[PDB]
């Protein structure tokens, strides 16, 4: 039995009210528990029976239910409440967790400091391609990276990695790693990464030539 | 826990010209061909004293004494010019001529433990690389060699008493201490075997060296030094009367499964619903015309001889360990015994012998259409295998209480005497039969249930 | 009050593995247990659940038939036998208890274990390969350039990467691992520094692949 939890990436700022919804397809009347997980730790059960706050949990949390709509409410968001919330139901059979809602600190819009780090000579000696475009300190989390090999679209040959929201400045960092063979590496001249970010007026191109 | 030890030493790939043998041939000879099987010589063997202890394993009959006791001098008092550490590497290499005979004997099927049901010996393989039987070499072979060093009443095949009296003379000649002996006969077996068991703290270092060069010198299985765990095995089982009993049980159950597979091939395959054969007819009822006979009469002979061995192995084991049963000892130490009922297959009952000519496989060997006959009209009631008279004096017992999958135990319920002698013998051969061809299982089960209840 | 798991290991695809979970001051006799797995950087997923007396064992639909759960109360342990493992079952497996003693397998998981990684692949624990990322006069953006090294093909159990023996802390954006097509993890550990400082001091990135006991300390221009 599914447990549709939404929104999936809710943003907010300290002092706001945060509401998370965990619609359950079937009837579970109140066999729902809420779990909070900070990065790199075990989950912590906050609420069970869909309302009963577990002892030791700060009272700013609350849980209520309307039919099969369960909502977790943080009245006053605190910097130690930035985590993922899971809303696992435990009535009978599959006890499945929710999709998971990840809170983030909402800050002013920023712009990625784009970089076009090229492969290294001894990486060429290794024989692959390690073209890397770097997006730094940007915000919000949503950002698109495209690769142009001599101004030709690339797909299925790059990989994406993102840091978690950095604590000190609430900014994100992204890394796009483009991997190619030696053959199709020297088969082309100019490699460019195109950054499409909401905080950028226009997409930003950062390119180089292999002879450069 | 303890640790392992050095060295990469003992590079004696060709140790010396060992006069004993290059192959331990107790289950016939190496392929090609067979023959030369050693057997479990029964009780009351003079070469083993009164043989009050258990019967003699064939592997211990051809135990690779190497050059501690040896030949080319008739029966040589071999430790007068030869050594003991060649046996350190012929535990290593006598189980390298036997881990190349693991790899051939055990790992191609010229041992008893060697062959499984049908796939062979490599589909079955323990985590330590070895086909099953080297875990039963550190346990069987190595402990039996340490036993040869210590010896029970059943003296093994060369009057081991001469070698032990030599240990008193030719090994207590300034080993381990000087000629000023320590302790006596008590503390002989634990001075020349407490600097041989205190260096079986180091012979176990040396047998973990054995296994680690089964890993690094002859590499059928490559890992650190761990034969069956880096520690010597538990006490009270290294007793020859116990370890040999366990060996006998494992061998018996493996070859019983072997005969079970053969009678499958003659009564499941080559056989029919009543396990009859080509033109089996009456005649003498629906008895076998022969195709099963020579495939199952061999099983009957085998059970006869193995019963003659087990009847008085079990008695000695019980009276030595009063309170424990032989089936208890065997069944969980070897997962292949779980389908064996040593009570049923070895009943001391002439009616059992007559009514179950082929033991627990009688219902899967000779079938006359088991059928419950009602109150009248030529009642076939006593004409089947029978039941004891109920014993009046039995005591309420808490043995054999089930163990919950909770892992818990009932811990307080007591089986009534009326129930622990509840008679359900008829049901067992039928259960063995109906492993195959379902939806006939229930048909026969209802009939045999009726006859049992009646 | 204290749950620890054992059995986290790298297994071949289609193999088998047995996880175990202990119990502390917890009276592990009338509480239901559950196993919950979390794939790397994903959401938690219930996997198995067992009753107090082990008469009621429930499984997730995906891991069914392939997974078996069992208790042993006198030993105070709960085990999960896993067979026919696929490449998708790679996850951190937690054992959890109901916070309420009851007669049901599934319930609110009050106490959780630390969990064990059950990485499933056909890789070979191959050591890392460090590659530098040279900057440029182009990278001198706003008086600020960036220096980095990428660790490539360092399966398993991702690596600690520091800069100048941990001297540099500001701007170090070590990106999370990623499983590329070859079955080998890879990452980068870029760091942003003032472009004026370029060529002035020295930058070395230090990688520590514990599973292969590999220590590579690369100076980058």
């Amino acid at each position: 039995i599914q447990m549709t939890q939404s929104p999936s990436s809710l943003s907010a700022s300290i002092g706001d009210r945060v509401t998370i919804t965990c619609r359950a397809s079937q009837d579970i009347a109140n066999y729902l528990a809420w779990y909070q997980q900070k990065p790199g730790t075990v989950p912590k059960l906050l609420i069970y029976a869909a309302s009963t706050l577990l002892s030791g949990v700060p009272s700013r949390f609350s849980g209520r239910q309307s039919g099969t709509h369960f909502t977790l409410t943080i009245s006053s968001l605190q910097p130690e409440d930035v985590a993922t919330y899971y809303c696992q139901k435990y009535n009978n059979a599959p006890a499945a967790f929710g999709q998971g809602t990840r809170l983030e600190i909402k800050r002013t819009v920023a712009a990625p400091s784009v970089f076009i780090f090229p492969p290294s000579d001894e990486q060429l000696k290794s024989g692959t391609a390690s073209v890397v475009c770097l997006l730094n300190n940007f915000y919000p989390r949503e950002a698109k990276v495209q690769w142009k090999v001599d101004n030709a679209l690339q797909s299925g040959n790059s990989q994406e990695s993102v840091t978690e929201q950095d604590s000190k400045d609430s900014t994100y960092s992204l890394s796009s790693t483009l991997t190619l063979s030696k053959a199709d590496y020297e088969k082309h001249k100019v490699y460019a990464c195109e950054v499409t970010h909401q905080g950028l007026s226009s997409p930003v191109t950062k390119s180089f030539n292999r002879g450069e | 826990t303890n640790i392992n030890k050095s060295e990469t030493s003992c590079d004696l790939n060709a140790t010396n010209y060992i006069r004993g043998c290059q192959s331990k041939t107790y289950d016939g000879k190496i392929f090609p061909g067979k023959g030369g099987e050693k057997q479990w010589i029964c009780k009351d063997t003079i070469i083993h004293g009164d043989t009050n202890g258990a019967c003699i394993p064939p592997r211990t009959q051809n135990l690779c004494v190497g050059e501690l006791w040896d030949k080319s001098y008739g029966g040589r008092s071999n430790i007068k010019n030869d050594t003991k550490e060649l046996l350190k590497e012929k535990i290593k290499n006598a189980i390298h001529k036997e881990t190349e005979l693991l790899y051939e004997y055990h790992d191609t099927g010229t041992a008893i433990i060697s062959k499984n049901d049908k796939k062979g010996q490599k589909g079955k393989n323990d985590p330590n690389g070895l086909p099953k039987g080297f875990c039963h070499a550190v346990q069987r072979s190595f402990i039996d060699y340490k036993n040869m060093i210590l010896g029970t009443s059943v003296n093994i095949y060369e009057h081991i008493g001469k070698l032990q009296e030599d240990i008193k003379k030719i090994i207590e000649k300034g080993t381990p201490q000087q000629k000023d002996k320590i302790g006596g006969v008590g503390s002989s077996t634990e001075n020349v075997n407490a600097w041989w068991k205190g260096i079986e703290r180091e012979m176990w270092d040396a047998v973990r060296c054995a296994i680690t060069k089964i890993n690094k010198k002859n590499n059928n299985s490559i890992f650190n030094g761990d034969e069956c765990g880096v520690s010597p095995p538990t006490g009270n089982d290294e007793d020859q009367s116990v370890s040999w009993f366990k060996e006998w049980g494992e061998q018996f159950c493996i070859e019983r499964l072997r005969y079970e597979q053969n009678i499958r091939e003659a009564c499941t395959i080559n056989g029919k619903n009543e396990k009859k054969c080509i033109n089996s007819k009456s005649g003498q009822g629906d008895k076998i015309q022969g195709a099963c006979k020579r495939k199952c009469e061999k099983y009957k002979k085998y059970i006869s001889e193995k019963k003659q061995e087990w009847d008085k192995q079990k008695t000695k084991y019980e009276n030595k360990y009063v309170g424990k049963s032989a089936s208890d000892l065997l069944k969980e130490n070897y997962p292949e015994c779980i389908s064996a009922n040593f009570d049923f297959i070895f009943n001391d009952n002439i009616e059992y012998k007559t009514y179950y000519p082929y033991g627990d496989y009688s219902s899967i060997c000779s079938c006359e259409q088991v059928k419950y006959y009602k109150y009248n009209n030529a009642e076939k009631k006593n004409n089947k295998s029978l039941c004891y008279e109920k014993d009046n004096d039995m005591t309420w017992s808490k043995k054999y209480i089930k163990k919950l999958e909770n892992g818990r135990s009932l811990e307080g319920v007591y089986v009534p005497p009326r129930r622990q002698q509840l008679c359900l013998y008829e049901l067992f051969p039928i259960i063995i039969k109906n492993e195959e061809g379902m939806e006939k299982a229930k048909e026969e089960l209802l009939e045999t249930l009726q006859i049992v209840a009646e | 009050v204290r749950l620890v798991e054992y059995g986290g290991r790298v297994v071949r695809p289609g193999g088998s593995l047995r996880l175990s979970c202990a119990a502390g001051g917890f009276d592990f006799d009338d509480y239901g247990m559950s196993w919950v797995r979390q794939a790397p950087g994903k959401g938690l997923e219930w996997v198995a659940g067992i009753n107090w007396n082990a008469l009621d064992k429930k499984y997730a639909d995906s891991v069914k038939g392939r997974f078996t759960i069992s208790r042993d109360n006198p030993k105070s342990s709960v085990y999960l036998q896993m067979t026919s493992l696929t490449a998708e079952d790679t996850a951190l497996y937690y054992c959890a208890r109901d916070l309420r003693n009851s007669i049901f397998a599934t319930g609110a998981l009050g106490n959780w274990g630390q969990g064990t990684l059950v990485i499933v692949s056909s890789a070979s624990t191959k050591g890392p390969s460090v590659f530098p990322l040279a900057p440029s006069s182009k990278s001198t953006s706003g008086g600020t350039a960036a220096l980095g090294c990428l660790v490539k093909d360092y399966f398993p159990e991702p690596v600690t990467v520091s800069w100048n023996s941990g001297a540099l802390t500001s701007g170090v954006h070590t990106f999370p691992a990623v499983l590329q097509s070859s079955g080998l993890y890879s990452l980068s550990s870029v760091v942003t520094v003032p472009s004026s400082s370029l060529g002035t001091q020295t930058y070395i990135c230090n990688v520590n692949h514990k599973p292969s006991n590999t220590k590579v300390d690369k100076k980058v221009e």
